[PDB]
């Protein structure tokens, strides 16, 4: 199996700009009887399917702006958007059709750049509803946040916990062009009721020491 | 206009086998390899094998091998992809492509089709259970004031979320669901001036069509 | 007393003219080296491999036209060493009509170089001389203006390469060929 190594896996654009894509294959897509590099880029924009941009390493498909180019030979391969426009907001992936299995790489999703934004950290103790079907899920929303990177640690009185912790992550914001966050810490009553403290922690690129957001169960 | 048509989502429980198709209009499955393209969640596109309806010649990519058998049908001028023995990391949205015969030796993917979501779960239809999120009683310093809907245990998939009927658009945004049990769960976030709440009302509007249910959570300050 | 196998390239670049003119190169072939003890056998191949007609189909419709006129392009990649080792382990088998005692000749028409195969020239050569295999290799056009090129000729061909590779400019120029690859098939029958 042919390894398609894309580079970078995400990267911060902004309108009018020249971006450039790298996609390198494990071995060579040069056929010396046609002199053609069997690789091939595609455009997938968000919920839609994936669209052939340039094939042969270097023709454009029909209908594709004069913007965007493809270079490189054997086994170094780079795509190049002058001037970008929102439209261009999307993952390119590689492919090699030279031999099988056809091989993808693992995409490079182009996100607009902006200001780095701090998230705004909001820890919420279970709901009374909630309690009374024996569950407990203490939620922590890390808000409109820029760059997308972000870590979350929870903490039950002082010390860490992993288990119990599901994560879901919005893609970036239309309006703002900022990401968001959310941490669910899901127990028992009883587990939840034997605790104080309850607190998400949260590591962004933003600030050196962490920004802190707990609550006391036993505190109103 | 000249597209790959490809059939509806699916739903389906695990060990149990299902079928999808792939119509081209605009030209023949004759004149093409037809390619079958799986792309898991937030994930990669994955190449799953092809088929020459010419000739009914199939290849595979070996990690597909029991999974996966691609067959066409010249008469309706459909390919079709057959996954069996389901399981949850067959849970993807499955891609036919062609690769069209232009006078070299191969091509590359030049027509994709729309995509075919392909859910697997054992789970039956549960309506969501709703509930508020409200800061901690001892809070309180901004501006501004964040609160929360969350949106549990419900299946399938969607729920929609709206904020005082959809009155509250700005400040609100909704995390995609995530499968916690066999079940899903969701959360929304709405961001208001202090003014505002408690003083106003913030109510979040789950409506979840599958099991018929619309549920109103008015976001209402911890019982302290 | 011979088991003459032929393995065309059915690959995407060759065009449909030039595909029917390589079908008219095997059936005049076939028509020149008629024998009462000689059986020939096809085999097409690209990313895929079809035989069109056993060695025991033609016993039973020694007609060369007949069996090559519904011959149809399979088109792809080519992979020209998994396509040596089907002709030689499916064409010259009892089971497909060949004979044990026989002359095992293969006529090789490729117009390129092997690529992405998964099969090695290496994995496939030393079990055709093994089986005694007399390989004869016809690479048209540019894609053998090349010295590495033409080793590949030399790797799929019999040893010495000037008994056994042929080579022209394109497919319409086949018919040069026509009376110089008859007289080295009937030289050492
Ligand atoms: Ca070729
Ligand atoms: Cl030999
Ligand atoms: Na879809």
């Amino acid at each position: 199996d042919i390894e398609m190594t894309q580079s970078p896996s995400s990267l911060g654009v902004s309108v009018g700009e020249k971006v450039t894509m790298s996609c390198k294959s494990s071995q060579n897509l040069l056929y010396s009887s046609n002199q053609k590099n069997y690789l091939a880029w595609y455009q997938q924009k968000p919920g839609q399917s994936p669209k052939l941009l340039i094939y042969w390493a270097s023709t454009r498909e029909s209908g594709v702006p004069d913007r965007f180019t493809g270079t490189g030979s054997g086994t170094d391969f780079t795509l190049t958007i002058s001037s970008v426009k929102a439209e261009d907001l999307a993952v390119y992936y590689c492919q090699q059709y030279y031999s099988y299995p056809l091989t993808f790489g693992a995409g490079t999703k182009l996100e607009l750049k902006r200001a780095d934004a701090a998230p705004t950290v909001s820890i919420f103790p279970p709901s009374s509803e909630q309690l009374t079907s024996g569950g407990a899920s203490v939620v922590c929303f890390l808000n409109n946040f820029y760059p997308k990177d972000i870590n979350v640690k929870w903490k039950i009185d002082g010390s860490e916990r992993q288990n119990g912790v599901l994560n879901s992550w919005t893609d970036q914001d239309s309006k703002d062009s900022t990401y968001s966050m959310s941490s669910t810490l899901t127990l028992t009553k009883d587990e939840y009721e034997r605790h104080n403290s309850y607190t998400c922690e949260a590591t962004h690129k933003t600030s050196t020491s962490p920004i802190v957001k707990s609550f006391n169960r036993n505190e109103c | 206009q000249v597209q790959l048509q490809q059939s509806g989502a699916e739903l389906v429980k695990p060990g149990a086998s299902v079928k999808l198709s792939c119509t081209p209009s605009g030209f023949n499955i004759k004149d093409i390899y037809m390619q079958w393209v799986k792309q898991r969640p937030e994930q990669g596109l994955e190449w799953i094998g092809r088929i020459d309806p010419a000739n009914d010649k199939t290849k595979y990519d070996p990690k597909f091998q029991g999974k996966a058998t691609i067959t066409a049908d010249t008469s309706s001028n459909t390919a079709y992809l057959q996954l069996s023995s389901l399981t949850s990391e067959d849970t993807a949205v499955y891609y036919c492509a062609s690769e069209g015969h232009y006078g070299y030796d191969g091509y590359a993917m030049d027509y994709w089709g729309q995509g075919t979501t392909v859910t697997v779960s054992s789970a039956k239809t549960t309506p969501p259970s709703v509930y508020p999120l409200a800061p901690g009683s001892a809070a309180q310093t901004n501006s501004m004031v964040t609160l929360g809907c969350l949106v549990k245990g419900y299946f399938p998939e969607p729920v929609t979320v709206t904020w005082n009927s959809g009155s509250l658009s700005s400040g609100v945004h909704t995390f995609p669901a995530v499968l916690q049990s066999d079940l899903y769960t969701l959360s929304s976030s709405v961001t208001v001036p202090s003014s505002p709440r408690p003083s106003e009302t913030v109510t979040c509007n789950v409506a979840h069509p599958a099991s018929s249910t619309k549920v109103d959570k008015k976001i209402v300050p911890r019982d302290c | 007393d011979s088991d003459i196998a032929f393995l065309i390239d059915g690959s995407g670049s060759i065009i449909p003219h030039d595909f029917r003119r390589m079908k008219e190169f095997v059936s005049t072939v076939m028509e020149q080296l008629k024998k009462s003890k000689t059986l020939f056998s096809l085999m097409q191949y690209s990313e895929e491999f079809r035989i069109h007609f056993t060695f025991k189909e033609f016993q039973n419709n020694p007609n060369p036209r007949s069996l090559v006129k519904p011959i149809t392009q399979l088109l792809g990649r080519t992979h020209t060493a998994t396509g040596i080792r089907k002709v030689v382990r499916e064409l010259f088998n009892i089971t497909n009509g060949a004979r044990k005692n026989a002359f095992k000749i293969l006529v090789v028409i490729t117009d390129g170089e092997k690529f992405g195969d998964p099969l090695g020239y290496e994995d496939v050569i030393p079990e055709a001389d093994r089986e005694g295999v007399i390989r004869y290799v016809i690479g048209v056009g540019d894609a053998f203006r090349s010295e590495k090129s033409r080793q590949e000729l030399n790797t799929i061909a019999s040893k010495p390469p000037r008994d056994h590779v042929f080579q022209v400019n394109n497919f319409e120029a086949l018919k040069t060929i026509q009376n110089q690859l008859r007289e080295k098939i009937f030289a050492i029958e």
